[PDB]
């Protein structure tokens, strides 16, 4: 019986439960923060109190588990009995991924629900429909943080990297501004061949300029290029500075501008040739961020800008 | 003029979709037109604007749901210490005082709550987990009376945190649970509110947390994952409660958090080419006070000794213009249902955003009204700095457990 079919009776009002008492909720005799139960609610709660007082490891409280999580799919108590009775009553766990399947469908942003399916994987040792399911839900909303952070484990834990370049090359053309499809981009390159191969930073580092070239304005891409290249510091790139001052006539924007302040800065800091030309450069941009370009950090800006007057002057 | 969200240059900061649409662009100009629309309404009703904090109506909502909910707050039957805490705390932030038989009342119900082994559940006789743990202690300190610090089985709440550390230094939410960044800085914060911090409690702990900051600057909630406001409040708190806060480049995480702020609605987004949402008014907001107190430990001389480094201002315009609910309670954005939840952060993040302090130097800022300005908050534990020396100093009056 479905907690939402029409014919759903109340657990009080059905024959094979007859022989179990109601457990009720103590709240106390001045009670806070009382949720109002319906009398559904209320019916299923003071039943499940009851099986797990008792630890009855049957088929019925199994079922009502069930009912229980429908309610509320954040009882992590509730989850806990039922990953108890899977185990005692040898329950198949294929027709219990059919299950989570179906409740992650129409709860997506819920805890519990995806840890549920990570310890059934576990248990089963099989990440064969992982993948797919991911990509599934991924294509309902494409930024669901429990939907890449199982992906990630995923493929971490099972070593399923052959392809995930690929995916994220296809959900970069879908939505180049998607922030969780870069950091999957760079969660896949730094686990396989790293970033300190030469031919894979120059060609991660001439897709981005080609992405920033057709999206001036979306700030992933801007992040991206200064994420795979702050590690050893802007300034070991001498070609970068020029290459960004040429796409500043038509491609401008105040992400570019700071990224200039941002090779500035590691420029003044490993000793550069024009340092009293470099630093009076970066003061001006950081003045034209502060009063027109990116007023809404001001304090950033005047904060950076007085920061290189002191380390470097 | 005074109000820069309704300045004239203030459209120059508009989406530029360069032309390119996606999902992203799509969903963004959509707030944006209806941001706009609620800036633009003094103007259509020929009204002076006056930005001022429904209080009273706040208040009424926030004192009723604290003794009954309807059956609308069924999903938050396992997160009933956190209503609690929610609303003792956006109680506190409104400087509205919680009677002794309220208190009491609270203290009883957070007894039922606590587990024979330590810790509490999200309600009596739920298994205990570190998120309602976390916010049991922060709803017991908000009371600080005798009875409320006399709940807390500090013994038994030692166990228990042991029973989740992990050998990498993170720590399970629950037994049989997940790992994440929260569950670090739940422990971290019970931990020190109650002096229970052993030796080796905390051992690979901060190591942990760092593995956590990823090329953006910002903390993900797991190695690997997106950076993330409510993950890397979590995580540089973490470390500032355990004096650990250079093991993070917190020159990235600057950068990083200062770029969350959003140009034209003036609050914060969770994480990069995201939606604007009043809960980040607090996560992200009360990194800068996190970060201006880490960078002055190292002997900064570039602060600033007057302001937070974020639009102070503008953040204060987006919660009051945007995010109060005219019956009472605050929300994420214009058109979404209000809650407990973001009443709490909002709240938290309009207090952040009118008291910056730092040594000897002090400077509000109150938009609107004089009587917006709401009592301070802590941004390690976001109760009031008041409700956090109580609590350090009553339970440093008591020895830290041993083993049993
Ligand atoms: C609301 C709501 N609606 N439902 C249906 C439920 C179950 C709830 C609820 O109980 N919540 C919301 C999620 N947070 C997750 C969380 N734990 C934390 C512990 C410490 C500090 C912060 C924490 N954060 C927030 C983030 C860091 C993720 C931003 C716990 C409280
Ligand atoms: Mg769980
Ligand atoms: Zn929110």
């Amino acid at each position: 019986l479905s907690l939402d079919s029409p014919t759903y009776v109340l657990y009080r009002d059905r024959a094979e439960w007859a022989d179990i008492d109601p457990v009720p909720q103590n709240d106390g005799p001045s009670p806070v923060v009382q949720i109002i139960y319906s009398e559904k609610f209320r019916d299923v709660y003071d039943y499940f109190r009851a099986v797990l007082q008792r630890d009855e490891r049957s088929e019925r409280a199994f079922k009502l588990t069930r009912d229980a999580i429908e309610l509320n799919a954040a009882n992590y108590t509730v989850w806990h009995f039922r990953r108890v009775l899977l185990r005692s009553l040898q329950k198949d766990l294929q027709e219990e991924m059919n299950y989570i399947t179906a409740i992650i469908e129409e709860q997506p942003k819920n805890y519990q629900v995806w840890h549920h399916r990570r310890v059934l994987v576990e248990w089963l040792k099989d990440p064969s429909q992982e993948l797919e399911f991911i990509a599934d839900i991924l294509n309902q909303d494409a930024k669901n943080y429990h939907a890449w952070q199982h992906r990630q484990w995923v493929i971490q834990e099972f070593r399923l990297w052959d392809n995930e370049l690929q995916y994220v090359d296809q959900l970069l053309k879908e939505d180049v501004r998607n922030n969780s499809v870069w950091n999957q981009r760079h969660f896949v390159i730094s686990n396989t061949t790293g970033y300190s191969d030469r031919a894979v930073l120059e060609r991660e580092v001439q897709y981005t300029l080609e992405m920033i070239k057709l999206v001036p304005h979306n700030e992933s891409a801007w992040n991206y290029l200064k994420g795979i290249l702050q590690d050893r510091g802007l300034s070991r790139y001498p070609n970068l500075l020029n290459q960004l001052l040429d796409l500043q006539p038509s491609h401008s924007s105040p992400y570019l501008i700071a990224f200039l302040v941002d090779i500035y800065e590691d420029m003044l800091e490993n000793q550069c040739d024009n340092k009293e030309d470099i630093l009076n450069k970066a003061l001006e941009l950081c003045e034209i961020l502060a009063k027109e370009k990116d007023t809404i950090r001001k304090e950033y800006w005047r904060y950076i800008g007085r920061s290189l007057q002191s380390k470097h002057s | 003029e005074p109000l820069y969200s309704l300045r004239p240059e203030h459209a120059r900061e508009r989406l530029q979709d360069d032309s390119v649409e996606t999902v992203t662009s799509i969903e963004q100009a959509k707030v944006e037109e209806k941001i706009q629309e609620v800036f633009s309404s003094y103007k259509f009703n020929h009204l002076v604007p006056r930005l001022v904090l429904q209080r009273e109506k706040h208040f009424h909502y926030l004192k009723r749901g604290l003794r009954q909910l309807t059956d609308a707050y069924e999903c938050l039957d396992a997160s009933r210490p956190w209503l609690c805490y929610w609303i003792l705390h956006s109680l506190e932030l409104l400087d509205e005082p919680i009677p002794q038989i309220v208190a009491t009342d609270v203290c009883q119900f957070l007894e039922l709550c606590q587990s024979p082994d330590g810790g509490f559940g999200g309600g009596p006789g739920q298994y205990p987990h570190l998120a309602p743990t976390y916010a049991a202690v922060n709803a017991l300190c908000i009371i600080g009376t005798e009875e409320a610090y006399n709940v807390i089985n500090r013994e038994k709440l030692l166990q228990y945190l042991y029973s989740l550390k992990q050998p990498d230094g993170s720590f399970l939410m629950h037994v049989g649970g997940e790992v994440d960044v929260r569950s670090a800085y739940c422990a971290a914060s019970v931990a020190s509110l109650t002096n229970i911090i052993t030796p080796d409690l905390f051992e690979g702990t901060a190591e942990w947390i760092a593995r956590c900051q990823n090329w953006e600057g910002g903390i993900g909630g797991v190695p690997g994952m997106e950076a993330h406001g409510g993950y890397t409040f979590c995580g540089l708190a973490a470390l500032v409660i355990l004096k650990k806060e250079r093991s993070l480049n917190l020159k990235s995480l600057l950068q990083w958090v200062t770029s969350r702020q959003m140009r034209f609605e003036g609050g914060f987004q969770g994480r990069c080419n995201k939606l604007v949402d009043g809960c980040y008014s607090f996560w992200q907001a009360g990194l800068l006070p996190l970060l201006h107190r880490a960078l002055h430990a190292q002997g900064d001389p570039a602060l600033s000794m007057s302001h937070w480094m974020f639009h102070q201002q503008a953040l204060q315009e987006y919660i009051l213009m945007c995010c109060q609910c005219p019956a009472g309670g605050l929300l994420d954005k214009p058109g979404k249902s209000r809650d407990f939840y973001h009443t709490c952060y909002c709240l938290s993040g309009l207090s952040i955003a009118q008291h910056f302090g730092s040594g000897a130097m002090l400077h509000d800022v109150v938009m609107g009204v004089p009587e917006n300005v709401l009592q301070p908050t802590h941004p390690v534990y976001n109760i009031g700095p008041d409700k956090v020396i109580q609590a350090t100093t009553h339970f440093l009056q008591k020895p830290v457990p041993g083993f049993e």
